[PDB]
């Protein structure tokens, strides 16, 4: 009844009211039957993680890896990849954070919400560091974006087209070129528009004015 | 969903996607069937950021997705256009034509209009954040050869449906459309002549009635 | 400047407070050449040759020439260096002595003229207007 | 000297910093100690590619990366490294024409904040002539 | 939704102020009253000496402060502490973290207290950049993420005004003024958008003037005008304003260059 | 010593109102205050005041008081601002002279150095401008008039720039109208300039003194000339944007006049059509 309210609160994306629940309901999973249950308390510290790990604080998962409270018996596949992961995040290093969706998806894979939110944010911290990247720049070769965020080129433009379709950061990308081009604001105009909408509608005006022909 | 029943999609949008929030089925149909009505048209005639709204985010078709042999494969669709899936969109729009499309006594009529449209967005939404791409680019996404791409585009552009243009000798597609004043200046000065030479030409016939 | 660069040669030697400190008197009278060069032109505007030539010095540092002659506060203005021009937004209000007044007499009568011709230019278009 | 040598806005010139500043820094216990402290002498760099860095920005409208990293003695990849952090930061506005060209430091400003400009200087202007009118009236009274 | 009202004194001394502490930071504390949950109204400022340190707690002088309060109070200048200034010349506005300290220390004395920073030197003779706005560019300083900002708006008495015309007399230099331009955007921008809106209904009078009688249009229509006049009318003011705006700029181009 | 122009500063005069609406001070008294800037040279630059408490003696006041205690303790609470901006003299509101005036200039005389100046603010501002009268006191000792101005710094150029910004006029007259102002004002600007020409003429022939004042002045009108981001486009934009109003708007009325023909055409075919019978 706590957890699943959690998971909910991590459908809703507010990860404090989701951790007030994971806590607790670790905690019962903890002292309780053992039997098939360290697995079930071993479910719970993960989504514990989850919500650290969104909320970009990594004292608290410090906090977390603590022998007694759950690595003592609980040492195993959750705790370094999760781990990894969030100071991954925290570093902002992609190549990390991709090796880190590389060697622990054993459970990554397995776990979907797990992986979802991962899948999640690692887009928006993709997408962050794009951001910074461009904006010193003009007509910037994006071979160059590439190798300095470090990735393949395909995969980066494939997302540029989908900042520059998402209204982001106001640019366009020249493909014959290789070159990527920001602007600082919308480059239209608005007044010519309505200019060109007003055109239009005289435009018809005019035919049913002579409509009147009698 | 008479006005489906004609070409009139664009009222039908507002008023089956509406009628999601609460709907009546004895009095015709199964609410799937009325589910694929909704996100056909909506697919069909919302824009980008209204259709994540609208559709994509769904209180109710979520709440239906496999529930029949359309809504999955058209919301298989509509995910692989609003995230950008290019190789996968041609699949889905094929089965979509067949599964859904050509079975409905209201779309069959209309499948043709569909799908025309239905490229055209695509095309459409692929180059507005290139200023140029090249050919084999596009083909590769869509996974067809260049010739028949080519014989594709050609269908729209000239129609001035699309705001591309091609470049044949280099493989290479260039994108006019109005946004920098440059452009909405040329665009309004070829409308104002055209409205001059009308109004002139009308002028002297009344003037000599 | 030549004048001057003359007036030095001799004095030069003579006062040994001016046998040190040679290299301030060159930086001021680059600068005040530059500012009159400016002060002077009647858009303001310069390529870096200009002032090279102005001031004799090698155009490396006309943009150190001019850049400290910003800070301390003679000139504001900006410099573009791809097309090696300086546009100047202004020069400073300073003391003028007698000749330098006859120069500004002239601008003004220049920007007398023009407007002798276009306000006398602008009644006869448009003389069918007027109230 | 230093401090107001941070304060002006001018060229550094690192080498010649190096060279007159050196023993007197050396000497301090705490700042620039003997082996512990040379983590200070790459700070001290960096603040001073700073801070030309920071002062180009004011007056160069355009510059070429080539002179840019001769001003600076640096490379092309630390240059561009250098004019990331700044404008990360917000402290210039620079904005990079990459293929090999063009720093560009000119706030771009909307051409109606251009004219809102050059109004008030025409305004200013007129007031001022305006003053020189009644004053050149009031002269020749006085004389 | 939340907007304070700064007094003309106000913002002169501030500015005064400002400009006068450059290339430091000064500050001082802002006099007024919250009229309600939506508003904070600053008619009075008084400014607090130079400390060893940067503006900070500390440099809030209590004895100083009252100091200033009693003497104010012979003068029946009586308000609360509602705010106050400060400035950040060069760099734009935003609170730094020590900024912020400072404004919860003005938290706990009342909770609406705002924090107003002003830039001296960017300020210029067009916009002058002021901000004013409280906690929880500058983004990178956690604009919405640490704090929020605020709204701003300038009170006006009829005589105030009155000695504010007489500052520029105008009654020589007039036309060769140019009015503010983006101001004319607007204009030449909603005036366009409007002469759209109007367009179909002069469209919808003529169809339907078209197959319905006068007497029965006018039973419909007399209680609006006219939308064939919006058209005569409207297209006007952008003609006759934007062929002085034209003109009004090739002399001053030519004339003046 | 002897100055002859005074410069006022309009938060002097700001201040010094909201001190009477302040202190609701009716028109049958008046509000006093001091006035702080530089009294040093040939002219007196007035920049910063503050509000005095005093009283005057019932009707038909023989005695005042003025607390002096008030003015020593805000004084140098002012200095710890400020510290060059110096005590100069006092005003009072009352739009006419008062008889212990030039009894208390003289106490003035103990707080400050030169010749205390004494500026009346008129608060009432029913008649015409300059709100402001500037005194002071020579030799007998009565209040020498003398001229005054409102000199905005920079800050103040600011502010009340920002402040007016609404208030601007309309100026509903037709387009004729205008463009003649205009051409009324270019010759004006015209002979302005002969003014300063031969004037200068004067300068470097008939020996009349060099005015630096003046000189300072025409530099300044140098450094506003436009240099013409270049300003050049910046207008060029415009005048295309502007340009295309003009022309859209032209064709509105175009179309518009067309229909007015249509609405005559028909208009003469009904008429004519009846005139047959
Ligand atoms: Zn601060």
């Amino acid at each position: 009844l706590d957890l699943m309210s959690g998971i909910l609160h991590c459908e809703d994306k507010d990860y404090k009211t989701a951790f007030s629940y994971f806590f607790e309901s670790f905690e019962s999973y903890h002292n309780l039957t053992t039997h098939n249950s360290y697995e079930k308390a071993c479910q719970v510290l993960k989504y514990m993680l989850l919500s650290k790990i969104m909320l970009n604080l990594i004292d608290d998962v410090k906090n977390i890896l603590n022998a007694k409270y759950t690595k003592e018996t609980y040492q195993s596949r959750g705790i370094d990849a999760m781990k990894a992961v969030a100071e991954a995040y925290n570093n902002r290093s992609l190549l990390d954070f991709n090796t880190a969706l590389k060697q622990y998806e054993k459970e990554l894979m397995g776990d979907e919400l797990t992986r979802s939110h991962f899948n999640a944010l690692y887009d928006t911290l993709l997408e962050s560091n794009l951001c910074k990247i461009i904006e010193p720049f003009e007509c910037v070769e994006i071979s160059h974006i590439s190798k300095i965020i470090g990735l393949d080129t395909q995969q980066v433009e494939g997302k540029l087209s989908q900042m520059i379709l998402d209204k982001i950061f106001y640019g366009v990308l020249d493909q014959g070129n290789g070159w990527l081009y920001v602007y600082e604001t919308p480059n239209q105009d608005a007044t010519y528009d309505s200019a060109l909408e007003l055109v239009g509608q005289l435009n018809k005006v005019v035919d049913q004015l002579f409509e009147k022909a009698s | 969903i008479h006005c489906l029943a004609v070409r009139n999609f664009k009222e039908a949008a507002k008023l089956l996607v509406d009628s999601l929030a609460t709907f009546t089925s004895i009095e015709l149909t199964s609410y799937e069937s009325i589910a694929t009505y909704a996100s056909v048209t909506g697919l069909f005639t919302l824009e980008r950021t209204d259709l994540k709204s609208k559709v994509i985010d769904s209180p109710e078709l979520l709440s239906l997705i496999s529930t029949t042999a359309a809504l999955q494969s058209i919301s298989s669709l509509t995910i692989s256009l609003y995230a950008s899936d290019y190789a996968s969109y041609f699949p889905y729009l094929l089965e979509t034509y067949a599964n859904v499309l050509i079975p409905c006594k209201y779309l069959n009529r209309h499948a043709d209009f569909f799908v025309r449209e239905m490229r055209r967005k695509v095309y459409a939404q692929l180059l507005e954040s290139y200023k140029t791409l090249s050919l084999k680019s596009m083909a590769s996404a869509f996974g067809v050869s260049v010739a028949f791409l080519d014989n594709d585009l050609g269908k729209f552009i000239p129609n001035k449906q699309l705001n591309c243009v091609i470049d044949r000798v280099n493989g290479i597609v260039e994108t006019n459309r109005p946004d920098n004043k440059n452009a909405q200046y040329h665009l309004l000065v070829k409308q104002g002549d055209g409205l001059l030479t009308k109004l002139q030409k009308y002028g002297a016939a009344v003037r000599l009635t | 400047f030549d004048k001057f660069d003359s007036l030095i040669k001799v004095q030069i030697s003579k006062i040994p407070i001016l046998a040190q400190h040679e290299s301030f008197l060159r930086q001021k009278i680059c600068l005040m050449t530059l500012i009159e060069t400016v002060f002077v032109k009647n858009i303001r505007m310069l390529s870096f040759e200009d002032i090279s030539k102005a001031t004799h010095l090698p155009k490396d540092n006309v943009e150190h020439l001019v850049m400290r002659a910003i800070s301390l506060g003679l000139l504001k203005g900006s410099i573009d260096q791809v097309n090696e021009l300086v546009t100047i937004s202004w020069v400073q209000p300073r003391i003028i002595s007698g000749d330098q007044i006859t120069k500004m007499k002239d601008r003004l009568v220049e920007w007398n003229d023009q407007v002798e011709k276009l306000g006398k230019k602008m009644e006869a278009r448009g003389q069918s207007i007027w109230v | 000297s230093l401090v107001k040598l941070f304060t002006t806005n001018e060229l550094m010139r690192w080498p010649i910093v190096q060279k007159t500043y050196e023993p007197v820094l050396n000497e301090d216990d705490l700042a620039f100690g003997g082996e512990a402290n040379k983590h200070h002498w790459e700070d001290l760099q960096k603040r001073v590619i700073e801070h030309n860095l920071r002062v180009i920005s004011e007056y160069y409208s355009r510059i070429t990366l080539l002179r840019l990293n001769e001003l600076l003695d640096l490379t092309e990849s630390q240059t561009e490294t250098y004019i990331s952090d700044l404008v990360n930061q917000g402290i210039i506005y620079a904005k990079v024409n990459r293929p090999a060209k063009i720093v560009n430091f000119e706030k771009p400003k909307n051409s109606s904040q251009l004219l809102n400009e050059w109004s008030h200087n025409v305004d200013e202007l007129l007031e001022h002539i305006e003053t020189i009118g009644h004053l050149i009236t009031k002269e020749e009274i006085m004389h | 939704k939340e907007t304070v009202y700064i007094s003309s004194i106000a913002l002169l001394k501030m500015l005064k102020h400002g400009r006068a502490g450059v290339p430091m930071e000064v500050m001082g504390l802002m006099l007024g009253e919250f009229v309600d949950d939506y508003t904070v109204n600053v008619v009075d400022v008084f400014a607090m000496p130079q400390s060893g340190t940067g503006v900070s707690v500390e440099a809030v002088d209590d004895v100083f402060q009252a100091k200033m309060m009693d003497m104010l109070k012979q003068t029946g200048r009586d308000q609360m502490v509602v705010g106050w200034y400060h400035s950040h010349p060069g760099f734009g506005c935003w609170l730094s973290s020590v900024d912020v300290n400072t404004q919860k220390s003005f938290e706990q004395l009342n909770s609406r207290a705002v924090a107003v920073v002003v830039d001296p030197i960017q300020s210029v003779k067009g916009k002058v950049v002021i901000d004013a706005f409280r906690l929880i560019q500058a983004l990178i300083h956690g604009l919405n993420r640490h704090y929020y900002s605020l709204n701003i708006d300038y009170h006006k008495t009829a005589k105030e005004t009155k000695m504010l015309m007489n500052l520029h007399k105008e009654q020589w230099q007039s036309g060769l003024k140019m009015y503010d331009y983006e101001e004319k955007e607007e204009s030449n921008l909603a005036a366009t958008k409007s002469m759209v809106k109007i367009a179909e209904q002069y469209s919808k009078r003529i169809e339907e003037e078209k197959e319905l009688t006068e007497e029965e249009l006018k039973t419909r229509y007399v209680g609006r005008q006219d939308p064939k006049k919006h058209l005569s009318e409207t297209a006007d003011e952008t003609l006759e304003n934007n062929i002085v705006s034209v003109l009004t700029a090739g002399v001053n181009s030519v004339a003046i260059k | 010593l002897q100055h002859e122009k005074v410069t006022i500063a309009p938060l002097v005069l700001l201040s010094a109102l909201d001190h009477y609406e302040r202190t609701q001070t009716k028109e049958n008294k008046r509000c006093v205050g001091v006035i702080l800037g530089d009294a040093n040279s040939s002219t007196i630059r007035v920049t910063n005041s503050f509000a005095l408490p005093f009283e005057e003696d019932e009707k038909n006041s023989d005695v005042w008081f003025l607390d002096h205690n008030y003015i020593e303790n805000m004084n140098e609470m002012c200095k710890k601002i400020n510290a060059k901006e110096k005590l100069i003299g006092w005003y009072h509101s009352g739009p006419k002279l008062r008889a212990s005036d030039l009894k208390i200039n003289e106490l003035f005389k103990k707080y400050t150095q030169n010749n205390p100046l004494l500026l009346i603010v008129d608060v009432k501002q029913q008649g015409v401008g300059l709100p402001t009268d500037a005194y002071v006191a020579i030799e007998e000792k009565t209040f020498l008039h003398l001229p005054c101005t409102i000199e905005a710094e920079e800050a103040e150029e600011i502010g009340v720039e920002h402040l007016l910004r609404d208030v601007r006029d309309q100026a509903a007259g037709g387009l004729s109208i205008r463009l003649t102002n205009q051409l009324k004002s270019l010759k004006g600007l015209q002979s302005k300039l002969k003014d300063v020409v031969e004037y200068l003429d004067k300068v470097i022939n008939k020996e009349l003194p060099i005015n630096h004042t003046i000189l300072g002045k025409l530099q300044d009108v140098f450094n506003l000339l436009p240099n013409l981001n270049n300003l050049q486009k910046a207008l060029t934009v415009k005048t295309n944007d502007e340009l295309m109003v003009i022309y859209i708007s032209n064709l509105v009325r175009s179309i518009i006049a067309f229909d007015d023909l249509i609405e005559n055409k028909i208009q003469n075919k009904k008429i004519q059509e009846q005139r047959v019978k």
